[PDB]
């Protein structure tokens, strides 16, 4: 999904609000902040109502202006609440009644997702690969800066996981794939307009194809 | 228009808890895990061991998961671990440009700055400038490599060991390996 969450490479932001080893304060700065992650885990591990991938996607589905003005932990309060409503576990009415006011949610999905590709290649360390030049309206773990770009495999995972584009929509056809650490030259991604060396993206097999 | 966030967060809790969907002590248990167990002190311990034990260093760099498992530090958002090695010509830095993905058990939960739009947008494209602004100068003869945490690999940086620490104990070395060293935005410093 080409949403505003796909921030890598966006220009115009100011300074990172940190200098190294500065005090970051306590883990939680407010008494509610542990709730989004804890209730995520209740949904995922206790209820089996959704996957972690569905949590990423529901956050991506926040209305774009809403996403941009909402602090991190609040996005996950909204996301988890949205999933609970979408899955039929809670109603928005009861959330708003308990909250004592408006509790707007993420926008409905505009894609049913897609299955794990049937045709993929097992790649090896040192091989050159291209990120498939594809556009996916639902959840995808490919940041746009690497779409259609060429890099070299530095690692093939020794474990496999469900394809996000499927499990992020709660589909039954996510299968399992390894991922690949794909190293791109900075100039491959941003031309002359970068001060970096290389960028390594951890990409599912289904996002990749042989280069050349 | 929105109700206060605290009211919304507790509404979510109460709506689920009131239906019997949240085990007793559940969110309290997670809070404790997040605050007390998940810690960059764990990553620091791993680094100090790697620095003093060539055999462990090799294990950590070839099978991060196995190395971390030896200490018992695998956990949520830290089940498949890759450690990335800084060298005299290479500096590694970690981000999750798409959200906040972080090796929780060994680095701790991500700090506000790491999850900021500023860091997520900028470090992938201008890491040298970002690190410089944050207080870390990386020379032109050093390649900066940014790892974007886009799938299930969870990363830690194994930073270079600074001169002046020769013969230090693991406890002494652990003290200079900070959260920011593990993320890759800081280089370990020898205290005056
Ligand atoms: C990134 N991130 C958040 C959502 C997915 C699980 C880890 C925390
Ligand atoms: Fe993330
Ligand atoms: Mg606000
Ligand atoms: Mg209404
Ligand atoms: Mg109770
Ligand atoms: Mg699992
Ligand atoms: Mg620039
Ligand atoms: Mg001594």
């Amino acid at each position: 999904m080409d949403g505003v969450h796909d921030l890598a490479g966006v220009q115009g932001f100011g300074k990172v609000p940190h200098t190294v080893n500065a005090d970051i304060g306590p883990t939680f700065h407010a008494e509610w902040e542990h709730l989004p992650y804890s209730l995520m885990f209740a949904g995922v591990a206790e209820l089996g109502a959704f996957s972690v991938d569905e949590v990423r996607y529901v956050v991506e589905r926040m209305e774009p202006r809403h996403y941009m003005m909402t602090p991190y932990y609040e996005r996950y309060v909204i996301g988890v609440a949205t999933l609970m409503v979408e899955k039929g576990i809670l109603t928005q009415d009861e959330l708003e009644s308990l909250a004592g006011g408006p509790f707007p949610l993420s926008r409905p999905s505009e894609s049913e997702g897609r299955p794990a590709p049937v045709e993929t290649t097992t790649f090896e360390v040192g091989q050159r690969v291209r990120v498939r030049d594809e556009y996916v309206p639902g959840h995808i773990r490919m940041p746009a800066y690497c779409r259609g770009r060429v890099g070299t495999i530095s690692h093939r995972t020794t474990e496999k996981w469900p394809f996000p584009d499927a499990i992020g929509h709660g589909r039954n056809d996510a299968g399992e794939e390894p991922t690949y650490h794909v190293k791109f030259a900075a100039e491959e991604l941003f031309g002359s307009d970068t001060d970096g060396g290389s960028v390594v993206v951890d990409l599912f097999e289904g996002y990749l194809e042989p280069a050349a | 228009a929105q109700a206060p966030v605290s009211d919304r967060a507790w509404a979510l809790f109460r709506a689920l808890d009131g239906k019997g969907l949240v085990p007793d002590g559940y969110v309290e248990g997670w809070k404790k895990t997040f605050e007390e167990d998940f810690s960059p002190r764990r990553g620091a311990e791993l680094v100090a061991r790697a620095w003093t034990d060539p055999e462990f260093r090799q294990l950590l760099l070839t099978d991060g998961t196995a190395a971390v498992a030896q200490y018992g530090y695998l956990g949520p958002q830290g089940e498949y671990i890759v450690a990335v090695e800084d060298t005299p010509t290479l500096k590694n830095v970690i981000v999750c440009s798409l959200c906040s993905c972080t090796a929780w058990p060994i680095l701790g939960l991500p700090p506000t700055w790491y999850k900021s739009f500023e860091y997520r947008a900028r470090v992938v494209r201008e890491p040298r400038k970002v690190l410089s602004e944050m207080g870390t100068e990386i020379a032109s003869d050093i390649e900066i490599r940014v790892y974007d945490t886009t799938a299930e690999t969870r990363y830690m940086v194994l930073p270079q060991r600074p001169a002046g620490t020769e013969g230090w104990s693991q406890e002494q070395l652990q003290e200079i390996v900070t959260k920011d060293c593990l993320i890759g935005v800081a280089i370990p410093q020898v205290p005056t």
